């Protein structure tokens, strides 16, 4: 913009999971990008370049981090998939906020489910917070702005 | 309805004209194949004598066609639009086999098949199938399987002669344009210039060495016995 | 009992109707296979004459089916629920071979097999087997082995004709609905419209060109000699 | 016209002297193949008697030749010079098959190429 916005003020909301204020707060969000797979072809007589063709649109997994929370609803949802193969996909909204705490821009993440859950190593000789990490697979996203 | 994702269908038929449907004989897939493939073969006769540098190549036959594709069955619960079933993929595979594989006691054979998806339309017979079962519930109910298929091509014999409109055996007519001569036109119709006096007698022409440029002529076929 | 992990079983039988069990002839595995695979083949006759663009495809036969899977035997002591045995896997493999491979002097052949796991139920014969021995105790007692298996399919001949309910040879009845004509119904039952005067005589019809819409007709078969 | 990128063509013919064209029987590709390949075979007679150290080699025949190549059809919209069509590649493949494959009832055979 004339002065572009910073990246440290944002909100993560879930649809299909009971809401709690402690499940909307995160330390970091990553994975909001996309790419197109292509193929190459050489045409006889054309020596200046090879041709390139698109094939598929590709998205990476969405990664969320925060300090450990013991009564999380999101984690209970993750456990049902992890332990029993019960899968029930959800939708999600990522919001980048302005100074009035209203959205500048949002991302609509469609049909997501859990593929990973972990907690970082313990160390008796270091002063650190216990950090939890969750990774989700999804089909695509759209933006609103 | 451009925006609709069309799904591949297979219907079973009772007769060789494809007009009498088998009752409850239609299969619709839930996931489309990635690709499909065709095969075409033409056979020639290539006998030659010793001492020569090249062979006279004679047409012999056009061989039947072939279509191949792969399918995936899955009822795990991550694909949008579908529900998880109590028995998984058991009824999906049993209905698929009843359409394409099973023997029909009314006709003493398996079924005629029509395969349609978008621009594709193919009639024929199943030749080969392999089904491999991949995931299971703890009590042994399958929830994922993969199938490979090969289809042959069927043409009814009355339709083959209508598509091969086989024509010195039939009758012909032309109109005379300026620049035409009678022995050159006879060569292009019969393969030989020597029949020009029989074409002129069948049309009542006396001055055949000069043709007038609006005349319609007939070209009779050659006699057989 | 949804939560129970079911294990694959194989039982041996004495008769071709699968009702008389071999005594001590049941095998139960300790580890399930990962997957299994089926195979289906249909054969056609494809002779054609030279000069033509397509062949008339005739049904010939349906070939027998095939099932394949792999097994693992292990008595090392890291799998929960089982104990380490003094002789390892010696009695597990010897009981497995007695069921599926060994010649039975009462019937002068190997055994009939029924294979059941969850949704699967298959009857037939063993064709092929390979067993490879992997780990050993210091005195030469084996504790791990891998087996690959191929099973054919068996149908008794009295049951084949009941499954192929083969039907111009049998009798038939229909009820007349509005819109029916006698020569169109004769074509769909016999394959030819020309038998309409024999159908009308066998039913006592005089005004057959107008049928009343509640009548039940008979359709006799054609005579054979 | 050195600077012109020439495109490969296939024409169908009616007679064995290649002078009478099939009407609407010409195909022009939109993308050239990468390469092509030829094959040549000569056959000899190599009978010899036992006890000998070499054979008398006699010429027998020259066998027919062979050409092979590959094609690509694409109407996605990233190749400069062409337009996207409502029906894609349906009419491109149907015209290609009519030239090189289909049986001709006037001559009772497929076409000369």
């Amino acid at each position: 913009t004339y002065y572009p916005p910073s990246s440290f003020h944002f909100l993560v909301e879930f649809t299909g999971i009971d809401a709690k204020n402690n499940d909307h707060e995160f330390q970091s969000v990553s994975g909001l990008s996309v790419d197109i797979d292509t193929e190459e072809f050489a045409e006889g007589g054309e020596n200046r370049f090879k041709h390139k063709f698109p094939v598929k649109t590709k998205y990476p997994n969405l990664v969320l981090k925060r300090g450990v929370l013991v009564d999380s609803k999101v984690i209970s949802w993750c456990r049902d998939a992890i332990e029993d193969f019960e899968f029930k996909p959800i939708d999600l909204t990522v919001k980048l906020l302005n100074e009035e705490h209203q959205p500048l821009m949002t991302w609509n993440v469609v049909h997501a489910y859990p593929v990973k859950w972990s907690v970082e190593d313990f160390n008796a000789q270091e002063s650190k917070m216990a950090i939890e990490s969750v990774e989700l697979s999804y089909n695509y996203f759209k933006t609103i702005v | 309805s451009e925006g609709k994702l069309e799904k591949l269908r297979i219907v079973a038929y009772k007769d060789s004209k494809f007009s009498d449907e088998v009752e409850n004989g239609e299969f619709i897939t839930l996931l489309n194949p990635e690709k499909y493939k065709f095969q075409y073969r033409v056979e020639q006769n290539e006998d030659q004598a010793s001492g020569t540098s090249s062979a006279p190549i004679r047409f012999n036959k056009i061989l039947p066609q072939t279509l191949e594709f792969d399918f995936l069955f899955d009822r795990t619960g991550v694909i949008a639009g579908y529900e998880v079933t109590e028995d998984g993929i058991i009824n999906d595979i049993d209905h698929f086999k009843k359409v394409v594989y099973d023997y029909n006691g009314e006709k003493h054979k398996p079924n005629y098949l029509m395969i349609t998806w978008g621009s594709l339309l193919f009639k024929g017979y199943l030749k080969e199938m392999d089904i491999e079962y991949k995931l299971f519930r703890p009590d042994g109910t399958p929830i994922r399987a993969m199938a490979t298929t090969k289809i042959g091509e069927f043409v009814e014999e009355e339709l083959r002669t209508a598509q091969e409109n086989n024509q010195p055996d039939m009758s012909h007519y032309r109109t005379v344009k300026e620049g035409d001569t009678l022995p050159l036109m006879t060569y292009r119709i019969y393969g030989d210039s020597k029949y020009y006096l029989e074409v002129a007698k069948a049309n009542g022409l006396t001055n055949f060495r000069r043709l007038k440029t609006g005349t319609e002529l007939i070209f009779p076929p050659l006699q057989k016995q």
